[PDB]
């Protein structure tokens, strides 16, 4: 894994995240990309441009 | 291989506590009081606090 050093767990210079559906190449994916369709009635799920997560329930 | 960590998530591995460090055993926190640095000056020898991977200058 790029994103992460195996030898203390800690991510790598540059790196803001090690994996997730807002996470590309160890970087935050943009702020509003659409990470994940909405199965119900619900609007769709966006990436927040802070987190390699994407959010998964809307508060 | 560090069993320690998992470099995919660069999340420590079930069980452990810390992935390196002189303070750091097989994943596990030595215990507060192993000495974990014999200075090679005139300052006084580091030790480990129980709670930390790290191996803190003497205060």
């Amino acid at each position: 894994n790029p994103c992460c050093d195996a030898a203390t767990c800690k991510l790598t210079p540059g790196s803001q995240c090690a994996e997730g559906l807002c996470c590309d190449q160890c970087k935050f994916i943009k702020a509003g990309k659409i990470c994940r369709r909405a199965r119900g009635d619900n609007p769709d799920y966006r990436c927040t441009g802070q987190s390699g997560d994407c959010p998964r329930k809307h508060f | 291989a560090n069993p320690c960590c998992d470099a995919a998530t660069c999340k420590l591995t079930t069980g452990s506590q810390c992935a390196d460090g002189l303070c750091c055993d097989q994943c596990k926190f030595m215990k507060e009081g192993t000495v974990c640095r014999r200075a090679r000056g005139d300052d006084l020898d580091d030790y480990c606090n129980g709670i930390s991977a790290g191996c803190p200058r003497n205060p």
